């Protein structure tokens, strides 16, 4: 028997444009189909279908084959009342406190389950073909699809079996489903860890579905970064105020008086200055206000999560995690044959996953790079299974330093 | 007549919420009215069309129009309300083949489908909707009634069903010949393979024979066309192609319709023209009178239309696609924001050209250009052949180098080399990492009263130095980026310069060399005649050195 769908009421299905395809990933997705047509999981359709949702092929951390990766962006927005606030799955607190989380593909579940079929519909897609040669070759869903939000919130009541001895049996293991994933989480001691998990891929292997090592406990802060130094020069202390004035506004109680009365008439910005004791005083009380959360901000569920990222060259990026602008979630760095596209990629997906880890969600992310650059070469380098959203923005000047 | 498709049906709907339409008839000449009986009956014969009584509550116009010249006449149905009502289809296409990306092939055959839409039948609970009544010689007798069985010409889902069923019906063809293209635009196939006449003629025979038990009919030899096929706007030879005889009119007094017309024409030329040029042309459009209005050329316009005259004195081909070999691009800067491009396989026998101008956002330097130029190519060729061309681009890998590595924005170009190929590409000015010791700090700031629209610009420096402008209808903008200029007039090879406005910071960090702000460009000459520039920011109203200063200076009587 099939759970019903219903879409988010007076709005409908996903009519979304598809991206331009090189012959070689349409070729590896003109395989891929044809097999699960075979297998009865998908079926061409006509014209009258409407509808439409991206499709690319990606590869995944070591391998050689292609895999399929539907962009659901669209439909899962146009769904959010059936898979969050009717089949929710409720994202453990636990998780972020182990010391270790494992991160297992079990996408392939969902195969196993047939979708309801007055919406198959809205799961339509299209292959590409070369110079318009031939029309797309169109397919819906006969199943549960990977990338699709309502997948594993149907799928949730038999992955509860699937997992009732494994949890009866290991009760501090935290285990969590987002979307295609499973993430598990211990204190166990790393090689306990490893052949726990080990032991968990035998409990999925009796039933079909057949990684990745995370550090959460030894995810600590990004502080603002003040210099320590001998002979600070008019600038330097610009510089300094600069920073202090920016971090004050989301950091409680940040002063800059005294510092500030350092510079006073119009001064050479080489010329150095002696810094008076007075001024030392918030260098230091500024120094560990820095180095401390914030205070004031809590996630609210109900409300989007931002993620803006900024290049700081040689490799490396810092980013910050917010829900209103300046009230800091979460910051960080990432750091690095690796060019920019490729790094912001990693990072994106290094983000991303952090933030499902810790809250269950995944941030929109403001992007500093151009749409069609991002647009063309995002899929050379992606590895996830799901697709966080995204826009694109002109990283300020100052943003920049002041996270350096 | 016309034979009607075997193939299975395409289950069409209306909009949910909607029924089918229900229009009145408008009252008909007599003249109309017979015309319409005899197409009526007609395509009827043919099973086209079928009688229905007047239960069937349903109804769609019909017009009848004779003819520009000849005597016959020609049925029109108003599908408006209908299509109205009818569920959305999938986008039929969405994109056409491009000449460039056409396989190169040893014989290619054209098929067009004679009656397409006539050919293929009508899902039959929707034939009901399609409705339609000839009425008779003015009210009294009630009208004759028909609902189509085939594709009705414009009704909204005939394009899609028609390709749809004429996907259908290829897809075995295709399985036991792997190696034959067919292309599908519209109602046309278009068909290549790699052999010699002889089999050639006769796998198309054997096509034509599969439609046929499909009920497709197609011309036969004899009928089908010879080459140039002249399509789509392109002439296509049988090892090469280009775009139909172009020719520009020589008028005393050019209307901007005149104006609009050529800049088609050129841009049209420009997919296999290189040099083409049309900025001097289009910027006399901007702001326009009437469409029959007489715009004089500007010299600099004149200028232009004369150099694409010689360009296109001459025909230029382009050659056909080899999959086995790669793609080469080679950009060059033509100059105002114009960048120019050529793609070929082999050594200067171009596959198209192109230009490209589009100015992105309001300040720019030609690394960022010459990059944004490479994107759209890039793009232009997964769709073209799916797959990217090796870069050859007249900037030095240093100065690309330094500028991807030291800027904000993240960049990617695919795979490239350096050409020698005049202008090069390159950065007209750098600002300093660390202020310049033993040069004179210049604070700068700039106000501006936010109803007289008044405004004040100077600086103060650390060696005593001060001033102050007035400006007459500002913003706080532009008296920054005022005062900025200002302190680089009076400055001096090198200066520290330190600002409150992030503004004008960020215009100035990103080097730009070109702006539609003729104040960004005078900052720009500054700039690029300097030695040394350190430029600095600091935030406002936080009583600091040098800026407390020039601020209450710029605010005497603005704020
Ligand atoms: N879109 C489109 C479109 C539109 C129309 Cl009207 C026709 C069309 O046919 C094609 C199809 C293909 Cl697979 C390649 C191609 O051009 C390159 C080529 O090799 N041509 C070519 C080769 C031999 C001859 S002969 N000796 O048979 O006359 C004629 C020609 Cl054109 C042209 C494509």
């Amino acid at each position: 028997e099939t759970v019903p769908v219903k879409l988010k009421p007076g709005m409908d299905g996903p009519k979304v444009k598809q991206w331009p395809l090189t012959e070689e990933k349409i070729k590896a997705l003109v395989e891929i189909c044809t097999e699960m047509e075979k297998e009865g999981k998908i079926s061409k359709i006509g014209p009258e279908n409407p509808y439409n949702t991206p499709v690319f092929a990606i590869k995944k951390k070591d391998s050689t084959k292609w895999r399929k990766l539907v962009d659901f962006r669209e439909l899962n927005k146009r769904t959010q009342d059936f898979w969050e606030v009717q089949l929710g799955i409720p994202h453990p607190a636990g998780l972020k406190k182990k010391k270790s989380v494992t991160v297992l593909d079990v996408g392939d579940a969902y195969f196993s389950v047939p979708l309801d079929e007055d919406f198959r519909k809205y799961t339509a897609f299209t292959i590409p073909s070369i110079n318009n040669e031939t029309p797309g070759i169109r397919y819906q869903y006969n199943v549960l699809p990977q990338g699709w939000k309502g997948s594993p919130a149907i799928f949730q009541s038999s992955m509860t079996k699937i997992l009732e001895p494994f949890r009866k049996q290991n009760p501090d293991i935290v285990i969590y489903q987002y979307m295609d994933d499973l993430y598990v989480g211990s204190d166990l001691e790393i090689g306990q860890h490893r052949t726990k998990i080990e032991e968990l891929r035998q409990h999925l292997l009796r039933w079909g579905l057949t990684g990745y090592e995370l550090h959460p406990d030894k995810w600590t802060v990004q502080p603002i970064v003040l210099p320590e130094k001998d002979s600070w020069t008019v600038n330097d202390i610009q510089k300094l105020v600069g920073k202090l004035n920016w971090a004050s506004q989301i950091y409680p109680g940040i002063k800059v008086r005294q510092l500030c009365k350092l510079l006073r008439g119009t001064k050479a910005l080489t010329e150095v200055i002696p810094l008076t004791e007075e001024a030392e005083l918030e260098l230091a009380e500024n120094r560990e206000i820095l180095k401390e959360p914030v205070h004031g901000v809590y996630y609210d569920p109900s409300k989007d999560l931002i993620a803006e990222i900024q290049k700081q060259g040689q490799g490396q990026w810092t980013y910050q995690i917010y829900q209103e602008p300046f009230k800091n979630l979460k910051t960080g760095k990432y750091a690095r044959h690796t060019n920019d596209v490729k790094q912001l990629t990693e990072a994106v997906q290094k983000i991303t996953t952090e933030s499902i880890v810790i809250w269950g969600k995944t941030p929109k992310f403001k992007l500093p790079i151009q749409k069609e650059t991002w647009e063309t070469w995002w899929t050379e380098y992606w590895q996830a299974t799901w697709i966080p959203e995204w826009e694109f923005v002109n990283t300020p000047p100052l943003v920049k330093l002041w996270y350096q | 007549n016309s034979p009607i498709s075997p193939i299975e049906t395409v289950p069409v709907k209306l909009k949910p919420g909607m029924d089918g339409p229900k229009v009145k008839q408008w009252p008909l000449t007599e003249e109309k009215i017979k015309a319409l009986v005899e197409i009526c009956t007609e395509m009827e014969k043919e099973g086209k069309i079928s009688k229905i009584g007047p239960e069937n509550p349903y109804n769609t116009p019909v017009f009848a129009i004779k003819k520009k010249d000849s005597t016959k006449w020609r049925k029109l149905v108003d599908f408006r309300e209908l299509n109205k009502r009818t569920q959305d289809f999938w986008e039929v296409q969405l994109g056409i083949p491009h000449p460039a990306g056409l396989k190169k092939k040893k014989s290619v055959t054209v098929l067009d489908v004679g009656d397409a839409y006539f050919s293929v039948p009508l899902d039959e609970d929707f034939r009901k909707y399609t409705a339609f009544t000839i009425p008779s010689i003015n009210n009294e007798t009630p009208g004759i009634r028909y609902q189509y069985n085939v594709l009705p010409q414009g009704w909204k889902g005939s394009p899609a069903i028609f390709q749809s069923s004429m996907t259908k019906i290829l897809e075995p063809f295709r399985k036991q010949n792997p190696d034959i293209v067919i292309y599908q635009y519209m109602d046309d196939l278009y068909v290549g393979s790699d052999l010699e006449i002889g089999q050639h003629r006769t796998k198309i025979e054997e096509l034509r024979q599969h439609l046929l038990r499909w009920g497709l009919t197609t011309p036969d030899k004899k009928h089908q066309k010879e080459p140039p096929f002249l399509w789509m706007g392109y002439e296509l030879h049988p090892d090469k192609w280009t775009v139909q005889p172009i020719v520009l009119p020589e008028k005393d007094s050019w209307t901007v319709n005149d104006i609009q017309k050529l800049v088609g024409k050129l841009n049209w030329a420009s997919q296999i023209y290189p040099g083409i040029k049309v900025r001097q042309l289009c910027k006399l459009l901007r702001g326009t009178k009437a469409l029959t209005e007489v715009i004089p050329l500007t010299e600099e316009a004149e200028l232009e239309l004369a150099e694409n005259r010689e360009i296109l004195k001459e025909p230029v081909h382009g050659v056909y696609y080899d999959p086995s070999k790669d793609l080469i691009a080679e950009i060059q800067k033509q100059g105002q924001g114009q960048w120019t491009y050529q793609i070929y396989q082999e050594p200067f026998k171009n596959l198209k050209t192109g230009k490209y101008a589009r100015m992105r956002g309001a300040h720019t330097n030609d690394v960022k250009q010459l990059t944004e130029a490479v994107q759209k190519i890039t793009t232009e060729s997964i769709v073209i052949w799916g797959k990217t061309p090796k870069f050859k681009l007249p900037i030095q890998k240093e100065t690309w180098e330094t500028w991807w590595t030291e800027y904000w924005q993240a960049t990617w170009i695919p795979e490239w080399e350096f050409v020698n190929t005049p202008p090069l590409v390159k950065l007209w000015y750098q600002l300093e990492k660390e202020p310049i010791v033993g040069a004179e700090t210049f604070y700068v700031d700039g106000a501006a009263n936010r109803e007289t629209k008044l405004g004040k610009a100077g600086y103060v420096t650390n060696r005593g130095r001060q001033k102050v402008v007035t400006l007459t209808d500002t913003t706080n903008q532009k008296t920054e980026l005022q005062a900025i200029y200002l302190a680089l007039q009076d400055s001096g090879l090198e200066v520290n310069i330190v600002t409150d406005s992030q503004y004008a910071l960020g215009i100035i960090q990103a080097q730009p060399d070109q702006s539609e702000s003729e104040l960004v460009n005078q900052i720009i000459e500054q700039l690029i005649k300097k030695e040394k520039v350190y430029l600095a920011w600091v935030p406002a109203h936080k009583g600091i050195g040098g800026n407390e200063q020039v601020d209450k200076l710029v605010s005497a009587g603005i704020r």
